[PDB]
RNA sequence: AACGCGACGAUACUACCCGCACGUUGUAGACGUAUAAGAAUAGGCUCCGGCCUCGUAUCCUAGCAGGCGAUUCCUCCGCCGGCCUCGAAGUGGCCGUCGGUAAUUCGCGUAUUGCAAUUUAGACACGCGCGGGAUCAAAUCCUUUGCAGACGACUUAGAUGUG
RNA sequence: GGGAUAACUGGCUUGUGGCGGCCAAGCGUAGCGACGUCGCUUUUUGGAUGCGGCUCUUCCUAUCAUACCGAAGCAGAAUUCGGUAAGCGUUGGAUUGUUCACCCACUAAUAGGGAACGUGAGCUGGACCGUCGUGAGACAGGUUA
RNA sequence: AGCGAAUGAACUUUAAAUAUGUAAGAAGCCCUUGUUACUUAACUGAACGUGGGCAUUCGAAUGUAUCGACACUAGUGGGCCAUUUUUGGUAAGCAGAACUGGCGAUGCGGGAUGAACCGAACGCGGGGUUAAGGUGCCGGAGUGGACGCUCAUCAGACACCACAAAAGGCGUUAGUACAUCUUGACAGCAGGACGGUGGCCAUGGAAGUCGGAAUCCGCUAAGGACUGUGUAACAACUCACCUGCCGAAUGUACUAGCCCUGAAAAUGGAUGGCGCUCAAGCGU
RNA sequence: CAUCGGUUCUGGCGGGGGGAUAAAGGCCCAGGGAAUGUGGCUCCUCCGGGAGUGUUAUAGCCCUGGGUGUAAUACCCUCGCCGGGACCGAGGACCGCGCUCUGCAAGGAUGCUGGCGUAAUGGUCACCAGCGACCCGUCUUGAAACACGGACCAAGGAGUCAA
């Protein structure tokens, strides 16, 4: 109906730098440094208040004002990265072979590598690459779990979903094969 | 337009009640008020409230209303001219937020004795402070949570396994039995579900509640009472810094 | 799913009114 | 469609010796000119009651002008349109300067929304809204909204169309 | 790709390269045929003052189709060398010499093409002429070979050698 | 014997029957009426068929196998249904005039079709008159495409 | 239209639309009296004649590139398509009459192309203006203007007939009706979701949730002899409903546009092609 | 090239009429009205911006009657006056209609000037380019389609004579 204006406002907190460009979003704090490219939506970016950024769409429609809801969580969703961080905690069952999980982080692309060996007895070593930016690590708080942490929500989701799927059983009973790396527990590092 | 939910029409036998429901809430305050000489207003801030129902009981010979606020407060009368009687107006005024009426043919020091000495341990309720640390011992898991003795408990139910996974606990289903880490101990530390001073999410509480493990108190709190003889309000200890209408 | 929601249509007045409220074979088989 | 004016037409059924001084019906309509205008005059008093052509004559026509062109008016039109379903009535609203400008508009509006041509849409009220709160759009409610200012982005300049080629790229900003 | 292209060797004649005399030589068509940032467009540029709709802008543009001579000017232009630069289907800069050159002003010539008649004036390509340097070749046929073959075609070998 | 008609299909075809009642949104101011349900076909004990058949090229997918997925008491094994997929392969016996069905065998499996009124390319296995009978027809009688 | 006129398509004061037959002057009407073999009770009627009347608008309009009669002479005796009206029938096709129109014997502009479509009929030339149709060059002329709609995994570009519907879309825009909202609407989060009662029958067991029937009361803010998960039964969770926080418009069914689906085979090809998305698509 | 005639295309200017003797609009005059409230005061996580009372106040606006006014303008219709372009020049003493009448734009083009005076204009062949364009006859049919005849050229070749 070509909405005059629609308006989004997004907080900030005080140990936080946020630098927009034309439409790149770069955010710093104590954990480290995220940008992201917003080119492909078109919105104002401006200032209203001392910590507090805002969004805005004239002559817009209902697809323009939901892409408005998406860049702003997005958009939170960098700064509680860059405040507080992610983290996916995630569990390896078996029945009769032990599932062993070998972390380890190359010195080349300087990446974490996680080997996945004897899933159901298989001979066939699984690698999964990280992407940059994740740290993985075996506590030893619980055993058969790993903790999957970093900057990037999508980053760290995205390489717990890749675990998840690359232990995947095949030609067997779903209801009776209960063997994976399943995604336990998500939250904040802090 | 098109792109909508769609809300599951259920297949129930009641429905929602609106306005001849409010009706019938105005008729019998108003047929409550002139039988009693006094009304008093307390207040339940964060209790489950489940307790009423016994209140209600004991107070068999008083009336207790526990409604919606602002229906209660208008039928009650919000402005000197649309009264039923004198200063229920301001008594509207004490009347704020999760608070209740109780119509009384007794004793003001009467009532407050009763819900003075009336106290009941209920359980921790979402934003409370945590009393204590309550967490859970390594191995098999039982139904109280490692509380009452471990000998003289039942192990807890494999129907509640998977909602205590989505609750969080990192345990497992080894033989029929839930545990958490191995059945023979060892294996991880304890699950320490809540910790001294800090305040509780929902899930905590769910946990607690699932583990039948009562960490908060109920009482009823009398922000102040109406006399009907005398036409006058009087203030108990609770409204000097409880916030006001 | 055009019989899907008719038979559900159905239903949901079926329940409605019952919610609000509180022979050839045999000559054949002869 | 196309440039119209308010015309307002009386005319009455032919006197004769049974029933002389006719009714002298009157009605406000919507033409490009008086042609137009006494022939929809004649075809919606067929409709209505029975006179004729023959038997009728045109006691006047005039055009009715806006009092104040220049000043910005709300218009709320009430009309009918058949389609393949039916007849089905609307009211929609229309900012403009003018009755006219309302009725050019909802025209241009009805055909585009609906596809609904000059013989299937009727014309039956069209009135200013004498004041806010008789606004029920949201259309017009932003565009009452109080202190309305807003920015015009992505403006494409407007170049001569025999300026085949240009030096620098254009930009879309003022 | 037998009407797509690149690198290299040898090129007798002819004339291979160099300068102009040009051509009653050709051209889907000169007449100032002038002008390099990149990138974005819900942004950009900058000398960091500010600026941005707007290439309706910048450069260049006077002189018998542009003569001759002066006061005054160190500005522009071109050819040759040297130092480097440019390879996506290959060039520009710096220095130097040499030649030309209204930023100001003046003088001596223009007439008659007769009231208009394309203001025959550019570039690349091609061709005839001179006078300067230079070069001094192959292929096919024939015979032979058989790694080839319907016939052609193809791989080979015939100049003093392992022929 | 006369007259009209003189070919015919060409966005044609494909998976879910017809009849009657009930119900039923609209429309309409009784009439029309989808989906379902009920009654008949239809239940209380486990041969049909009357032009066919080979080699090779190409195309379709309406997929038999091989590849990958989703679902199923799918423990494993063997599978069933369904989805994407034509890259790659894709029969033989018995019987019958022939074909299919059924059955029998290997095989990963041994799918169905199109080449456009001449169904890819090649190959193989009559109607007019005349005579004489009228309860039916005959003629080595004549003529002819 | 009315029946505040009567009576009751078959009612009427009146009277539609729509085609259609006849007549419209000196090629006249009468009136008046002479004859007749006709006729009548009769100079009485009919026919044949006399007189009169209007020659100027002589008895509507408009056209009139003349019409009528006789004689003689040549080529013709087919139909096809379509509109409208009309009879019959089918699942759909379709068949038969009447009128008018195109084709014959007809060239030209447009519809890319083309018997049946649109414009318009024709000596040879120059100039001007248009029709139908078009203006993104191919291709002459607009990347003209104003307001909106549409994104299609082979849209659409005039086919609206079929497929095809009371069809399937959590695509998008406009509208209609009904309902709830500072006595707090929709969604959510934190809580209550209780007692008689393990309600009656049946089952080894069945407590709201394997089954059959009823399906009440209290407390109420409200809570079903229960909507699902779950136990061998419990237990437990959850829904219905209710309260606290939040704060302002919601949400059910229909309608109207455009779009997706609503079925497809077999050489590689078609809005004419390139290509076109605030269009070079759709409506005015 | 100048002055003309005929047809025609295309610009500008000067009036007249009409309409609600446009409607508006400016400006004064009088009377009402209200809000997307002109100042103040109260409150207000105070660069700031908001909620409440508060209608011309340190802005304005709406409606109604009047004036200026027979206003201006748009629009429709009208009477004229200048500019630029294109194509055309039919006839050959006078007669005629006329007018602005020493004459004339009045029943059809004259005047002035230039180059050339020959392949220059013009025409014919060959080719290129843009657009257009089915192979003739016969036969049938409403029409196509089919079928028939056609290797080329020369000569001959078919409604005549008598009653």
């Amino acid at each position: 109906m070509r909405y005059i204006h629609s308006e989004e406002t997004i907080p900030v907190p005080e140990n936080l730098k946020v630098s927009i460009k034309s439409r790149l979003v770069t955010v710093e704090g104590p954990r480290g440094k995220l940008q992201k490219d917003l080119s492909h939506i078109a919105v104002n970016f401006s200032v209203v208040k001392k910590g507090v950024i805002g969004l805005e769409i004239h002559h817009g429609s209902r697809k323009d004002v939901a892409a408005l809801r998406t860049v702003r969580t997005i958009i939170n969703n960098m700064i509680i990265g860059v405040t507080k961080g992610f983290k996916y905690k995630m569990r390896y069952v078996y029945a009769h072979f032990p599932i062993n999980v070998n972390v380890e982080k190359n010195a080349e692309t300087g990446c974490y590598e996680v080997e996945i060996r004897n899933f159901i007895g298989e001979k066939i070593v699984r690698k999964v690459v990280m992407a940059p930016g994740v740290e993985v690590e075996i506590s030893k708080a619980q055993k058969d779990e790993l903790i999957l942490s970093g900057n990037s929500l999508e980053a760290v989701s995205q390489s717990a979903a890749d675990i998840q799927q690359i232990c995947k059983v095949r030609n067997k009973d779903i209801r009776k094969f209960l063997d994976g790396i399943y995604v336990s527990e998500k939250g904040n590092i802090v | 337009p098109k792109s909508k939910r769609a809300r599951v029409y259920h297949l129930i036998q009641v429905n929602k009640k609106g306005r001849e429901a409010k009706e019938r809430l105005f008729s019998n305050i108003r047929e409550t008020i002139p039988k009693y000489q006094h009304c008093f207003v307390f207040s339940v801030d964060n209790m489950r409230n489940n307790y009423l129902k016994d209140v209600r009981h004991e107070l068999n010979d008083c009336r207790i209303f526990f409604g919606k606020t602002k229906l209660m407060a208008r039928a009650l009368g919000t402005t000197p001219e649309e009264e039923q009687a004198d200063g229920l107006h301001r008594l509207t005024r004490y009347l704020t937020g999760t608070v209740g009426l109780l119509f009384t043919n007794r004793d003001p020091a009467d009532i407050e004795s009763y819900f003075s000495n009336l106290s009941q341990v209920d359980f921790a309720r979402a934003g409370t402070v945590a009393p204590r640390t309550v967490t859970v011992p390594t191995g098999i898991v039982y139904s109280t949570g490692g509380e009452v003795p471990p000998e003289h408990d039942v192990p807890v139910s494999h129907t509640l396994e998977p909602e205590l996974r989505r609750l969080g606990m990192p345990v497992r289903m080894i033989k029929g039995k839930v545990c958490l880490g191995d059945e023979k101990g060892e294996a991880s530390e304890g699950y320490t579900i809540c910790k001294e001073g800090e305040v509780l999410d929902s899930r905590q509480t769910r946990l607690l509640k699932l583990f039948s493990i009562c960490l908060s108190e109920f009482k009823v709190s009398l922000l102040g009472y109406w006399n009907s003889a005398s036409g006058e309000v009087t203030e108990l200890e609770a409204g000097k810094t409880r916030p006001k209408r | 799913r055009h019989a899907q929601k008719i038979q559900m249509r159905k239903a949901i007045k079926q329940h409605e009114e019952r919610n609000v409220k509180g022979t050839a074979k045999a000559l054949s088989s002869q | 469609m196309g440039r119209l004016q308010e015309y307002q037409v009386i005319g009455r059924h032919l006197p004769t010796e049974a029933n002389p001084n006719p009714a002298l019906y009157r009605m406000r309509i919507f033409a490009p000119n008086e042609v137009v205008a006494k022939s929809r005059f004649w075809y919606f008093l067929r409709g209505l009651k029975k006179v004729k052509k023959a038997t009728g004559e045109i006691v006047s026509v005039n055009v009715i002008s806006e009092k104040h062109p220049l000043k910005v008016k709300n218009f709320g039109i009430w009309l009918r349109y058949d389609s393949r379903s039916g007849t089905h009535n609307m009211y929609k609203e229309y900012r403009e300067t003018s009755r006219v400008a309302a009725v050019e508009a909802m025209y241009a509006d009805m055909a585009a929304r609906h596809r609904a041509r000059f013989r299937s849409i009727h014309i039956l009220k069209v009135v200013e809204l004498e004041k806010t709160e008789d606004v029920k759009r949201p259309y017009i409610k932003q565009l009452v909204a109080k202190n309305l200012s807003f920015p015009l982005p992505h403006r494409v300049p407007k170049i001569s169309t025999k300026k085949i080629f240009s030096a620098k790229r254009p930009s879309t900003f003022s």
